[PDB]
């Protein structure tokens, strides 16, 4: 997270609490599928990756 | 049950808190660095029977209403920051301060602890610690050749090398004040962790920014006046025999209500 | 000055007794 | 049983620690090369009650939490090094060190050793020890046919000879110094192994490499000043007996409470 | 209501302890548990804040 | 992750408050005295209902 | 009868017990090698009314459900095998020991004993016993001429005769150690035996195997601390005073129970 | 009676025994051909309420089972036959001996 | 720690022992987790305040 | 240092429960 | 337990006792199933929470 803000433009101290509960990391999966496209689409499966209780209603950013 | 019974249970438990407060200064006399203990008692709600305004007649108003009120729970235990009693340890490793500050200390954890105690050990890789490999900031290493240490008034620490002549500068050790010294909140060991109560750490050389002077070779006493914590321990007992009097006659009162 | 040191500190130990009546009385 | 009863017990065993390491050391009174033994304390838990942060209100802070604190746990009864005084026996094997600086000694099970005692002898072999075989490194042998031995304050032992009337250096004392002179631990006759909390002994000559001087004919008399330890034996007597008052004070406490 | 975390030094705000007041208390209709319920002699429940 | 440090050499103590369970006894057995008084109250009542 | 009079009863009887501990640790001071010993107690059974998951609806769950609870069953009593205080007793026949180890004895049924007692004597056909007869193991025989005997610190022990100039070996002394001291039966007159809590005996000589050094004309004296053992005395006693006064309180319930 | 009472009575009378053995050795301080005492001692029985070894499960073993125990009984008091020193009575029939040995 | 079923239960007793196999067990003899298996031969016992 | 041995050795026995008060000692 | 006649009982008592044949009886000498046969000079007896 602490990257992710850095490179939008946001640098956080590195001492820091930053005790959240709202995001959850997470691993995507993907089926390359044969003759695939540039500009096509695929599914993809999302599972959480440390002690995260859901990912209900989760955005993958 | 009956009132009576509940105020003086909160006496009595507030003077046992009073009794394990002196009993704990008691006991941490020739503790280096500690810092005595004093707690501030606050009585409980006040149960209102007839209102202390209240006006009864057009014209008439009820002066000092009666509201009955219970309890003595005790609100706070400041600790006394007073400057303690420096004596000659004549240690090369023994560093007091006289004057507000603490030693920045890096927990296990990482977070910041602080401590008042200047007995300074070397671990086996050479460097400043507090009886316990409590890496002290910031960090400081004495080379292994360093024959006597020496710990400025200043604050600057530095080694008497191999063969040069030159006590070579090695390191700086700075304290830390804080705006509210009474707020930390002790954790043992001779620790103070900063809390939301203390306000922010402000870190800076000895004797500057208001802190405190660095004495190598001595030792800060527990600031523990013994006489007065013995004159406490009398008062206390005397409290809490009289408080047990009042359970004992609530308690007659009740039997011989039930008696009836 | 030895006298204070200790005429003191009886009467630092006895002026607190005689309020709070944990009294010997004889000791003194 | 109580809260006090249990603090003050922990006091008590820390100021028994207090008097049992003030009775070893007079008992090491007049005991040439011994090292004033001192007791270093610390806090055990501190039991929270109320928060020393703890935001009562929207606003309101609360500072100075309420917490009650126990126990006097101590950590260590570390080993004072520090220089004490010399006293004339007029013998040539006899050495004293003034100033840093410590004996080594090759210990008779193959490991290393250090004492600040120089009442050295020479055995059957010629081997340089000091009452109980505390052979020194390097190894001196002293020739059979010698007639005197002097041992110079730059740490060079010689003999003499008969007929030749030349000073031929037989042999060199240096000393070792130590980073931390307290950390050592003693494995007894006042001898003090290697440790990992005493840094790494450089093995360094005396005069030269900031080391101290070699007192021949005088021997260094234990760091023990009776005046001193006389005034912490009174101290830590006080201490003691308050203590105990403590204890006896709850004791009357609960008895109290249960006549009730 | 906030509690403190593993060195955070600062309670983390955890939530608030919201109380309600009734027109008229004797009028709640108790059920047992230590619990009373709403009727229609006690009024709507006025959810406040404790100190207003 | 919030876990607690370790002491050797100590063992940790029971959290009883004596003063606390004392006082907590007078006061069961003066409620044990009211409650009795109720069902003797109960019983002589009783009583002269079957006498009637 | 009550539910509340049985764990009151087996609160006396654990009371009982730890002052039992306690006299017994008091009487055996002075009694050399005694171990001090520490009853360590655990409550029973704990009867649950509503178990503390056993969900009531679909939603609620009953947190901490009630469960009741009885006893303070005495679980079992260590013992604390730490070295003991040397005292120079100038006696030749008073061996102690430093560190780990026991002495081995024969016990005139055949099996084998161990003891950490040295205060040996010499029988009249000159074998080494302990005060009891006990042969120590293995057989030292002492010749009828002998004017001295000298233990060293290696076991290795040897005589003096006269006329002879020379020290004839007479025998090795060896130390036996187990991998749980704590869990060896004690037997009475200061001997310990095997027991499959304490593990396979391993003999070896005093030195090597972690076993310990022997120091002749010394005592080991009982490591019975009187402070911590008075202030045991003075809870203990406080607690048989709450426990009898809630015997009483339940008592007091019962009958006027029956009253009516 | 009391399971405590009769330890703490073996304890006084122990220490009241090793009182009366150093009462005696002070007491003849300047007595020609006395020789020092001290008292050795050594514990009674331990009741066994759960024997050391005494598997509980057939896992478990429960070390250091649950021995009250009782007793301080002295053992002995043995006279340290120790060699004493000498003094010039200038008296024709005093004889004092060096070593071992006891007129018969 | 764990019981002779298997299951596994929690204590706030430090009273410790070792049983005649090293293993820390816990005034009853029940095998603690983790595991620690001290050797035959150790001379001291140390446990930090991070529990190594 | 005759009454020195007597004076170490008497702070070994000091039975916390009734020690050297400050006026003895 | 095992009845005279030759069936079996069942009872939630444990005032137990050997009998001359070292057999664990109850208080009544109805041998207890299944049998234990405890030895002649037995210095003591243990059973352990699991009933060995």
């Amino acid at each position: 997270l602490n990257n992710m803000l850095s490179q939008l433009g946001i640098t956080v101290p590195t001492g820091t609490n930053m005790q959240l509960k709202n995001v959850a990391a997470v691993m995507v999966t993907a089926s390359y599928p044969p003759f695939a496209r540039q500009g096509q689409t695929i599914d993809v499966v999302v599972s959480s990756m440390g002690n995260a209780k859901s990912l209900r209603g989760g955005t993958l950013l | 049950m009956i009132s009576s019974l509940w105020i003086a249970k909160t006496g009595l438990d507030a003077q046992q808190t009073n009794m394990d407060v002196i009993a704990n200064n008691l006991a941490n006399v020739s503790t280096n660095g500690f810092k005595r203990q004093r707690a501030v008692f606050e009585d409980l709600l006040y149960q209102t029977i007839r209102q202390p305004g209240a006006q009864s007649s057009e014209q008439t108003t009820l002066p000092s209403g009666l509201q009955i009120g219970t309890g003595v729970r005790p609100v706070a235990t400041e600790r006394l920051h007073s400057q303690g009693n420096l004596s000659q340890t004549n240690n090369s490793k023994d560093v007091a301060i006289k004057g507000q500050g603490f030693f920045q200390v890096m927990l296990p954890d990482g977070t910041s602890a602080y401590t008042r105690d200047g007995s300074f050990q070397v671990d086996q890789n050479g460097q400043l610690v507090t009886a316990g490999g409590f890496q002290v900031q910031p960090a400081i290493t004495i080379p292994a050749n360093a024959l006597s240490i020496t710990i400025g008034r200043d604050g600057v620490v530095s080694v008497t090398q191999q063969g040069q002549a030159a006590p070579v500068q090695v390191g700086q050790l700075n304290l830390t004040t804080f705006m509210n010294d009474t707020g930390l909140e002790s954790i043992g060991e001779n620790l103070y962790i900063e809390t939301q109560s203390s306000g922010a750490p402000n870190e800076s050389t000895p004797g500057l920014n208001g802190a405190g002077l660095l004495y190598q070779g001595y030792v800060e006493t527990s600031n523990v006046n013994v006489a007065e914590e013995l004159v406490n321990m009398i008062q206390v007992q005397r409290a809490y025999e009289i408080n047990s009097k009042a359970v004992s006659t609530t308690d007659q009162m009740l039997q011989k209500l039930t008696q009836l | 000055d030895l006298q204070s040191s200790f005429l003191t500190l009886l009467v630092a130990q006895l002026k607190n007794q005689d309020p709070t009546n944990p009294l010997q009385n004889n000791e003194l």
